RNA sequence: CCGGCGCGCG
């Protein structure tokens, strides 16, 4: 039952892009000592062709 | 008395089939007179029931469309006729009726042999007229509906003939009341008082179905008895019952937690084991005290 | 925890969770249209003789205010037998707070073991009462009458010595923590004679009700009036609807009562107070069902509609025009559960068979080959002569 | 109807899917073999509507009028089945046909093969047949009825000498929702003049025109008075508050198309 | 389905072409299982789909959907 | 979506002004849905 | 088609003129039940065919 | 089948002798469950063709005899054991009829 | 049987509920009549609890600005007619405000009377950033959607923000059937459930009275 | 299951 059971990125980084039309599909972005990086949010799993990612 | 009134302000009876009403209703408060006015006609046009003959059988016809020696109409014209007769009757189903008389002589709407349930209203009204003594048998059906449909007859069932309605300002813009008129013409087989009480009560039946329980809401006259019996059934072979029959009422909780609980739509077992610890945490006055102390009065379950 | 208290206050509704059990019920006039009765009289179902029950018990009030959208909570107690598990189960989908309901093991539901002596005239003599008799001073539910803001019971509950012992602590207690009582009368039926201990039961309760509500029928026996009236004729006269001045309710007033509402089913409803008395009049003419007779569910109604109104603004309880629009809410309220009942149970034609409305008002085709409506053989035709 | 589909007669459908039903009833094991599922078409038996029903769905039609003056006079649609005898057509695609309601008549064809099939769907549908191959005007355009509704919405308040009888020497709401419920609970009309806040960027179609009239207080804020709107600024802070002069007419079109365009966005 | 078949095409550089791929397509699923198709779920339909799925974008097979509030076997929804 | 507000009419010319607009910013899907949305309150006023 | 020795072609039959949500689009009239079930509009056609009198075939 | 017996024909009744279990029905004409509880002991009567006797009781005619056996409201059905060592069984409400088999096979 | 139930239910922020409703089996031309009856009741007969009135203590001058409020007393009318109210309460009451200083005041930072309830606390009404008492007595009345130097608020009385029904057919030749569907839209001062059960009683309450007799 | 003539509809 329910109830007995790197760092993200600035939000506003990802919405200046998305209020004008850039749109990311599966994937979240992080910070680090290194630098900036596309890490997948979630599990992508492998289609028959090439899965759209960023536009 | 009251201090809103209904009252007939006009009753007038034109003919044996044409009657007419005008009714009062005042003081009402400003919109409530359109809600009344548009609820009324659309009931008294589409929702009231009346009886009509539906299907007359003859015996010797080729086809609707012929004579008969000694009649002067048609078959046809004497099915139209057959159709224009108005009659009353509160129950439902396919009574018949006979028309059996030998001429000459006039076959007015009273030579009808009618079951006890049903009456004419016009007894006047005319079938056929008979030149000659030959023999005349007709077989009739009878049938309480609404709306509009051996040969068959389409019979209309609507008996209100019009209505209609007015709304007017009652005076001073104190609560701004109104003043609400309702016209009403029938054919005879029921009084325009008659039927404003059918439409009102129409209206209500249709309106009352919202007020009953919702759909699946409890186990499937008395609602009690099915769920005794899966009991009884569920004590033989014990398999306990089920936590969507459980409510979190039956458990020793603190006040504080179940009226928590309770505000937030949680009111069975399985809701309660299929909430997650987050969401208890988000809702205010429960701490993770009462998260701990919640899981341990669920785990002495 | 007064900051987890949220509105509409809570109601607590202490007595006996029974299925469909009427305390009494007298010969009532009501009010009706007789031009239509005459006239629909093949079609509407009426009683012979017009008897109305005063309601039912008080699972049954805090079943019809939680369809109101109020907040009730049952007191009392249920065993752990089937029936009392399906009664407690059908309280808790009505949305009824039953976590003050006790559930005792060593109980029968609605059952109780009665001693009959067979050397006179049988008495039964109670030994061993229900379930729902036996709910003991410790197993009051005192969180909930400090949570709830109005106390309701009913005099069935003083019919046992141990249960009167425990509704007299509950009423104190909720006194206690500045609750308003509310007293339904809903006179028993052994208590229909000999008025004097009816008087003697009720007197101590009845002093520390704050809103009292009783039939006409209820209040003519405590205030010791013959019907004058007559009962089961075709008219409406105002005789069998007076509205008896406050002399009259005279003897019965305290020092604590703040309203007395006297119920005459849906028709009328007179409220008196120690400034304001009057009467609104109301609606009778509801589907009535051989199932449904009783009339109780009105009474239900009525209830749960004045309780509503008396929680929702408790600081209008004086004011008159809120007086006529609590009773007007009441009316409004025992129609529409009389008219719900009378469809839920049908007409009649477990086993328990009922019929629509639509069945009942469906008529036999009369299609009798003896019958005056068939095209009988040539031989025997019998034509009539114009 | 939408866009793509369009009412056929039940009797038209079952000719022309008359293989498919076949194939439809024998699948399902309701059909022994083609006569016995032949005999049940003829008979009219309630279950072949249902099967007819099944495989027209997804299965695109032509239809065409006579005087096939460009390609716009025959388009494909989505069939559904419709009572009666007649053949429903979408209003917005008659000036394509150059169809009128007073007589005319259309021929369906149904395509049989899959790569006709993919051919009609992705080629001929009305939905991306909007421009006209003549000069690349849209041929779905509002025609009457609608162009006089529309008209008739978005003309405004009366103004000047039509509005007052006398030489001057309305209510404001919070939101559009707030005027459009005033506006059903008949407390304004369609052309009364309203004030609505705007929480938005300036994009209101107005004239250039510099302000009627300023009022500037001594605390700072200064209020400017347009023809069309009222915009409140201040040289303390930056905050800047406007206020549109409108009708209900114009609210209702401008939230017709955004919700239009809004809830085609959610539903993919 | 509106949306989907012109978001498919904004990565075509014919339009014949693509018509034709989705045509081959369908025949193979037709040819390969030919049982499934032709009721509530078409060959075509669900080329589509599985192409707008491909991209990573969830939709229904074939578009397949039916009527939750049909009052039992026999009722045929009227327009 | 930046739809322009539009204050002083929507004539036969600015319908059709405005429908070609549309196409060309958000395409032909997304228009055949507004002129579905428009037929209809164009409709719902006559 | 002949009343009192007058031609008598149609009916005289209540009718507004506004438009009702385009359903009279173009050309399109939008009737009422009335005309249906009181067989205001109803006539009768009779072919010609080159089987039992009064009878219904199908 | 159910008969409609006065307060004297029960006194004899159960100042007699039986063999089977004795159900008393106390009822109104007024009443809509009393209905109900007439439908459902005419069911269990059919169950129990000659095992059980159910009997009727109008209150309101023996409103004296009713009060003297503690029937509180309607419906009220009364289970007389034959051994006059056990106790009768007072039901108030319209009980289902399993509860009326429990009782008949447990403690009749 | 003629039976109701809710098949979509949702709750997008504390003032926006949304609710879907059915009510089936229905004869012919009933789903049209009972869906315009209760959409009328929905959007006019069910009463509301708004602030009506509001009077400004403590000597603003009567002028458009108070000194160190950020927010125009216009602007705060605007905001105070966009708080959700619910209640039970009979007449006209009073509430009032009495923020000390400097911070935002919302909606919580109102004295309510005894049944007036409120919907979302985080409402914003003005922001003080100089320490001066703010003083505003509001006038809170509950009336239907149909129906001194202190300024009025034009309040709209619709708890349900919308209301809609639509009407689904079916039949198997010459016995028919249809479907009603109602969609109701509320403020969060009342759950769709309750708004149908009220529009039902209202209705229900309004054609009782032609039933009335009098007393001979 | 073929063609002419006449009358119509869009
Ligand atoms: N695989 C890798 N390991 C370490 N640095 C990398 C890398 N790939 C790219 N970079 C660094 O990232 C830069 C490319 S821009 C990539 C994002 C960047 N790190 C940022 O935070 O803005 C290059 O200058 C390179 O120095
Ligand atoms: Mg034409």
């Amino acid at each position: 039952f329910p109830l007995f059971q790197l760092e993200s990125a600035d939000p506003d980084f990802y919405k200046i892009g998305y209020v004008r039309r850039v749109r990311a599909y599966g994937v979240e972005f992080k910070e680090g000592p290194d630098g900036f990086g596309i890490y997948a949010s979630k599990d992508i799993e492998p289609r028959r062709r090439a899965r759209v990612i960023m536009e | 008395t009251r201090t809103l009134q209904w009252k007939c302000v006009e009753s007038r009876r034109d003919s044996k089939r044409l009657y007419y009403g005008r009714f009062i209703l005042s003081p009402l408060m400003k919109g409530q007179a359109d809600t009344i006015g548009i609820a009324m006609r659309r009931a008294l046009l589409g929702e009231i029931e009346g009886t009509c003959i539906t299907r007359a059988k003859f015996e010797n016809i080729p086809h609707d469309y012929s004579n008969i020696v000694g009649i002067q109409e048609s078959v046809h014209e004497i099915l139209m006729n057959l159709n224009e007769i108005v009659l009353k009757s509160n129950l439902y189903g396919t009574r018949n009726a006979l028309i059996c008389v030998q001429g000459p002589g006039y076959i007015t709407a009273r030579d009808i042999i009618l079951p006890p349930s049903v009456e004419i209203v016009d007894n006047t009204q005319h079938i056929a007229t008979l030149t000659e003594p030959i023999n005349l048998c007709i077989g009739l059906k009878i049938e309480r509906n609404r709306g509009y449909s051996s040969y068959p007859i389409d019979a209309v069932f609507m008996p209100v003939q019009n209505a209609n309605h007015s709304i007017h300002s009652y005076g001073n813009g104190n609560e701004k009341q109104e003043i609400l008129f309702i016209e009403i013409w029938t054919n005879g087989s029921l009084t325009p008082k008659e039927a404003l009480h059918e439409a009102s009560r129409n209206l209500i039946n249709l309106f009352i179905p919202f007020l009953h329980v919702e759909e699946e809401t409890f186990y499937l006259t008395l609602p009690l008895f099915p769920f005794h019996n899966k009991l009884v059934n569920l004590r033989q072979k014990k398999k306990e019952l089920a936590f969507q029959y459980i409510f979190i009422d039956q458990l020793e909780l603190p006040p504080r937690i179940y009226n928590c609980l309770k505000k937030s739509n949680i009111h069975t077992l399985l809701d309660l084991l299929n909430n997650s610890q987050e969401d208890l945490i988000k809702m205010e006055h429960f701490h993770i005290e009462d998260v701990k102390k919640l899981l341990d009065i669920l785990e002495k379950k | 925890i007064s900051h987890t208290y949220g509105w509409p206050p809570l109601v607590c509704c202490f007595g006996s969770a029974q299925h469909a059990f009427v305390p009494s019920g007298r010969p009532a006039n009501r009010l009706l249209d007789y031009e239509r009765q005459e006239r629909m009289k093949d079609a509407v179902w009426a009683p012979e003789k017009y008897i109305r029950a005063p309601g039912g018990c008080a699972g049954g009030v805090a079943i019809a205010l939680a369809s109101l959208g109020g907040k009730a909570a049952f007191m009392g107690k249920l065993g752990d037998d089937d029936f009392g598990q399906a009664m407690l189960y059908y309280l808790n989908v009505c949305q009824v707070q039953t976590r003050s309901v006790k559930i005792d093991s060593k109980r029968v539901t609605a059952c109780s073991t009665m001693k009959i002596s067979k050397r006179g005239r049988l008495k039964s003599t109670c030994v061993k009462p229900c379930a729902e008799d036996s709910l003991s001073k410790s197993e009051i539910n005192v969180d909930v009458l400090k949570e709830a803001k109005m106390f309701y019971f009913t005099t069935h509950s003083l019919l046992d010595k141990k249960m009167m012992s425990t509704t007299l602590q509950a009423i104190k207690i909720s006194k206690q923590l500045g609750n308003v009582i509310f007293y339904d009368l809903n006179l028993p039926l052994p208590l229909w004679q000999s008025l004097e201990e009816t008087k003697s039961l009720i007197q101590e309760v009845w002093d520390l009700a704050d809103v009292i509500e009783v039939t006409k029928q209820e209040l003519e026996f405590l205030c010791g009036i013959e019907p004058t009236e007559e009962f089961d004729t075709k008219n409406n006269d105002s005789s069998k609807f007076v509205h008896y001045e406050p002399e009259t309710v005279e003897p019965l007033w305290h020092e604590n009562l703040k309203i007395l509402f006297v119920t005459n089913g849906t028709s009328k409803i007179h409220y008196y107070t120690k400034e304001h008395n009057g009467a609104v009049l109301g609606m009778e003419d509801v589907p009535i069902t051989p199932f449904t007779r009783d009339m109780s569910a009105s009474g239900d109604g009525i209830v749960a509609g004045l309780i509503r109104m008396l929680t929702v603004q408790p600081d209008l309880m004086n004011d008159k025009g809120y007086l006529e629009r609590t009773a007007r809410y009441a009316i409004e309220c025992g129609v529409v559960d009389q008219w719900l009942l009378a469809q839920t149970r049908g007409y009649p034609p477990n086993g328990i068979r009922s019929i629509t409305e639509r069945e009942y008002r469906t008529s036999k085709p009369y299609d009798e080959p003896d019958g005056p409506y068939v095209m009988k053989p040539v031989e025997e035709r019998e034509y009539r002569k114009l | 109807l939408s866009l793509h589909r369009c009412g056929l007669p039940r009797e038209i459908a079952i000719e022309l899917f008359q293989t498919f039903v076949i194939r439809g009833l024998i699948r399902q094991h309701l059909a022994s073999n083609i006569g016995v599922a032949k005999s049940q078409i003829r008979e009219k038996k309630p279950i072949v509507w249902e099967i007819l029903q099944e495989v027209m769905q997804g299965h695109p039609v032509l239809l065409n009028r006579a005087p096939t003056l460009h390609r716009l006079g025959i388009q494909s649609f989505q069939p559904i089945l419709v009572e009666g005898r007649t053949i429903c057509l979408h209003p917005l695609v008659c000036k394509g046909f150059n169809a009128d309601f007073d007589g005319d008549q259309m021929a369906v064809h149904v395509p049989l093969s899959l790569e006709a099939q993919a051919e009609a769907r992705l080629l001929m549908f009305s939905h991306m047949n909007l421009l006209s191959p003549a000069i690349g005007d849209p041929i779905s355009v509002p025609t009457q009825d609608m162009l006089i509704g529309l008209y008739v919405l978005t003309s405004g308040t009366r103004r000047g000498i039509c509005a007052n009888r006398y030489n001057p020497c309305e209510p404001f709401f919070c939101n559009s929702y707030d005027a459009i419920g005033a506006y059903r609970q008949k407390r304004i009309n369609l052309d009364s003049p309203l004030w609505l806040r705007w929480q938005l960027d300036q994009r209101v179609i107005a004239s250039k025109e510099v302000p009627i009239e300023v009022h500037y207080e001594s605390f700072g804020n200064y209020h400017e008075i347009y023809a069309h709107y009222l915009i409140v600024r201040s040289v303390k802070k930056e905050t800047l508050y406007i206020y549109i002069r409108t009708t209900v007419g114009h609210i209702s079109f401008y939230r017709e198309i955004e919700e239009a365009i809004q809830g085609f966005s959610q539903a993919c | 389905m509106t949306m989907d078949i012109e978001r498919l095409l904004l990565s075509e550089d014919n339009r014949f072409e693509f018509v034709n791929s989705v045509a081959a397509e369908a025949t193979e699923y037709v040819e390969k299982n030919r049982d499934e198709y032709g009721g509530t779920k078409k060959a075509i339909f669900h080329v589509l789909s599985n192409r707008v799925n491909d991209l990573g974008f969830d939709r229904p097979e074939a578009y397949a959907e039916s009527d939750p509030y049909k009052p039992g076997p026999g009722y045929l929804k009227e327009y | 979506a930046n739809l322009v507000f539009h204050n002083k009419v929507i004539d036969g010319t600015a319908i059709k002004r405005l429908i070609s607009r549309l196409i060309d910013h958000f395409g032909m899907a997304y228009t055949s849905h507004i002129l579905d949305q428009v037929k209809t309150l164009g409709f719902q006023q006559a | 088609a002949t009343v009192g020795g007058e031609l008598a072609l149609g009916k005289n039959v209540l009718v507004a003129y506004m438009p009702w949500e385009g359903y009279n689009f173009e050309d399109a009239v939008l009737i009422s039940e009335c005309l249906v079930y009181g067989d205001i509009y109803t006539s009768f056609h009779i072919r010609k065919y080159e089987v039992m009198l009064g009878s219904w075939v199908e | 089948l159910v008969r409609k017996l006065s307060a004297q024909e029960l006194q004899d009744l159960v100042k007699g002798e039986r063999k089977v279990p004795l159900i008393v029905d106390f009822y109104a004409t007024w009443c809509g469950p009393c209905i109900l509880m007439a439908q459902e002991l005419e069911m269990l009567a059919v169950e129990y063709e000659s095992n059980a006797m159910i009997v009727k009781v109008d209150t309101d005619d023996e409103y004296e005899f009713a009060r003297d056996m503690q029937v509180r409201g309607l419906p009220t059905l009364f289970f007389i054991s034959p051994d006059p060592s056990k106790d009768a069984i007072r039901t108030e409400g319209l009980i289902p009829l399993q509860m009326m088999r429990d009782i008949i096979d447990n403690d009749m």
